[PDB]
């Protein structure tokens, strides 16, 4: 039933296939929506969805930059249409530094992790993460352990130092009469791509997000 | 008189032989820059660039006009037909030839234009033509309303096309030289047409005491012909 | 492949193609076999005539183990038809066969069972253009 | 590890390919003051010049002996085949190639000899040899009585042939290049066979362990084809 067409093929050039084009497009990494746990928060890796994880699994070790756009959207429930202009609060936080536990935490005034304030009618919010790695580069692979303790043994291939940190995103604005909830959208885009020892690509289901491990089909 | 000839065929005509490029461009090959990116063509320079004449038609005091459309016409037909049929990709140009015979006593007009891309179109109905409608090999088709080229345009502006006029009491012979037009540089021939070689009668053949019908003779030789190289080695 | 699998990610393609076939046999494991190119557009071969009758290499394994074929240009893309619901699918664009030019000779003690493997890579001249999502996991239905 | 390769075809070789060039003469072409007198050819340097691999042949412990008449093992395959059955006159060279696929437990020994124009004897009677005894085709023929060469000759004074020996423990590869063998500078390929290709085995095939069964492989590839012109004007 399929029409057997062909076209001549005219094309030269090979700058498309640059590995700073082939890696550098903004992709969305996460998308949670909180019903204003009561905020967003979400620690930074690009295995959460499987494309992109295929995609970054084709080399070993990658070195990126990180720009992160922020795209919130808000939808009311039960009567106008009248969404409001709420200001919301996404701040970076290291490794090295402590993470809120609740919505008024006293770390959402850190003052050493950056953090934007941006409102709902606003353009979306952006800033660009430097390569904050301990090493020269990511490791998409780890063979080995954290340390020697039996604790340490049933984490394998997790390296501590390939953690990127913590986005945590919450409306600074106190609880307004009306429901309402609030999606965030996160799109991160690599800058100055740099990645070695290229890999065969995956041809197996994942089995989770840590292991490489594989089933059937 | 002069003579046509192409590799072992040759066409006698009467001295009028005004050729007409089509868009001032002499059908060359495909240009060295513009091969590098796709397949290498060869260039089989053989008996495919002689003239092909068709059965002659009759033009009689109705005739609404006829079209062949290329290389469907020739898709068929010796070399050229064996060489569409054995390779997938092809790019050549064309000579038409377009000749009557007709007496000192014989009247009519024939408009014999050359249309690219040709879309033929049918008359109160959505359903597109066939594939018998528009392949129709050697035989060629016939026009069922010349007034609007069987696509809804206007026969009156189709004088913007590469053309030539045959006035029975002026000349008899048109040549219409047609280059390469194609958006692509190769094409496949076995099911896309680039030129439709039409014959309108725009004034009718009319006489007293003559024949009521004069033969149209057709002569139409690939140019330039270009395949894929079905010989490339592979060691 | 790793050409296939990379491929995927890109829409057009076009360039020249190298191939490798390796025979596992015994050292002393002889016998004769025909490797035919087929060109776009062209008729597979059926039997071992027609493969003669066409681009072809006749290979001895029992002299050398490994032979290198060299395909002239493949190409291809991904269509869709404007006003239609009809599937599109680019036309084969070629195929090599193999037919046994003589049976398998070999000694008493080796063994009567042989195998061959055989790779495939592109030339420098390949490319690839207009990146778009690989469909080779996918099951994604809701942007979880 | 070397390759014979011809046109878009290729042969893999044992490296022993030490050509022998029957009487010391490569085939070239109809000399030019030759050529004066008589109608002129064309060189159709197509893919006639290519090597064509026969079915390959079992060589037992009772075989007598192959042959294969030239042209006509290859008036029926291919392009060779096509421009002979369209032309009336040719003349061409030939390259015969003849390889064994054995172990090192096996022995015997093929004389891969080219005879020219090998008039074909029978075997007490007085009628000659029928048209399907001599034009075998590809199939090609089976010697009756090797030991006569089927002519009455020997085959003891066949050396003085252009030949090759192939001993299985010193090589089981032969390479004889034929010229044009005839005394007309062209000559009818449908009705006249130039050279005989004949593989003898002089000294049997033998083994104690082995498959009993060694296939032997010819590849014949025409050298310098020239056919009469088929497309010359009559202008």
């Amino acid at each position: 039933e399929a029409i057997q067409t062909r076209a001549v093929i005219n094309q030269h050039g090979t700058s498309e296939t640059l590995v700073e084009n082939f890696l550098g497009r903004a992709a969305l990494v996460m998308m949670k929506d909180f019903e204003y746990q009561n905020f967003f928060k979400w620690t930074i890796n690009t295995r959460s969805y499987v494309q992109l994880r295929r995609k970054f699994e084709l080399f070993t070790y990658i070195r990126f930059d990180s720009e992160i756009t922020i795209v919130p959207t808000i939808r009311l429930y039960t009567s106008y249409s009248g969404l409001p202009n709420l200001t919301l609060q996404a701040m970076f936080v290291p490794v090295g530094a402590p993470t809120p536990k609740s919505q008024d935490s006293y770390e959402w005034q850190s003052a050493c992790n950056p953090s934007v304030f941006f409102k709902i009618d606003d353009p979306p919010a952006r800033m660009t993460i430097p390569f904050m790695c301990i090493n020269s580069a990511y490791g998409m692979f780890y063979d080995g352990f954290a340390g020697f303790e039996k604790t340490a043994n049933g984490l394998y291939g997790i390296n501590p130092a390939n953690t990127m940190g913590n986005l945590c995103i919450r409306v600074v604005n106190a609880y307004q009469p009306v429901q309402y909830t609030i999606t965030i959208r996160i799109y991160l885009k690599p800058k100055h791509i740099k990645a070695w020892v290229p890999r065969p690509p995956r041809t197996m289901p994942y089995m989770s997000i840590a292991n490489t491990n594989y089933t059937g089909h | 008189v002069l003579q046509l000839k192409l590799g072992n065929s040759a066409i006698v005509t009467q001295e009028a032989a005004n050729m007409c490029c089509a868009y001032g461009e002499w059908p060359s090959y495909l240009p060295d820059n513009e091969a590098t990116a796709i397949d290498k063509p060869t260039q089989p320079e053989t008996s495919t660039d002689r003239f092909y004449t068709l059965k002659s038609v009759k033009w009689e005091g109705t005739s609404t006009g006829w079209w062949w459309k290329l290389p469907d016409a020739l898709n068929q037909t010796g070399m050229f037909g064996q060489n569409v049929q054995y390779h997938y990709l092809y790019r050549s140009g064309f000579l038409c030839h377009v000749q009557c015979n007709a007496t000192k006593f014989h009247q009519g007009a024939l408009l014999v234009v050359a249309i690219p891309e040709h879309q033929l179109g049918k008359y109160n109905t959505g359903t597109s033509a066939s594939f018998d409608d528009v392949m129709k090999g050697k035989t060629g088709g016939v026009f069922t309303h010349p007034y609007v080229l069987d696509d809804g345009t206007s026969l009156a502006c189709s004088l913007i096309f590469p053309h030539q006029w045959i006035n029975l009491r002026t000349n008899n012979s048109a040549t219409i030289m047609l280059p390469w037009m194609n958006c692509a540089p190769m094409d496949f021939a076995l099911r896309h047409n680039q030129w439709t070689l039409a014959i309108i009668p725009v004034v009718p053949l009319n006489t007293s005491g003559g024949t009521t019908m004069v033969p149209i003779t057709v002569s139409i030789a690939p140019m330039c012909c270009e395949f894929n190289g079905l010989r490339n080695a592979i060691t | 492949t790793l050409l296939a699998n990379i491929a995927r990610y890109y829409t057009h393609w076009s360039g020249s193609m190298e191939m490798t076939f390796m025979f596992c046999g015994s050292f002393m494991a002889t016998g004769k076999v025909i490797l035919c190119y087929t060109p776009p557009g062209g008729s597979c071969p059926t039997d071992r005539e027609s493969a003669m009758l066409g681009t072809h290499i006749v290979w001895d394994f029992g002299l050398q183990s490994s032979i290198t074929l060299v395909i002239p240009w493949i190409s291809g893309s991904h269509f869709r038809m404007f006003n239609s619901d009809a599937k599109s699918i680019n036309a084969n664009v070629g195929y090599v066969t193999c037919f046994m030019q003589t049976n398998l000779i070999v000694p008493k003690e080796a063994a009567t069972s042989t195998y061959i493997i055989g790779f495939a890579a592109a030339k420098n001249d390949f490319s690839l253009r207009l990146m778009r999502d690989s469909p080779d996991i996918g099951q994604s239905q809701q942007l979880e």
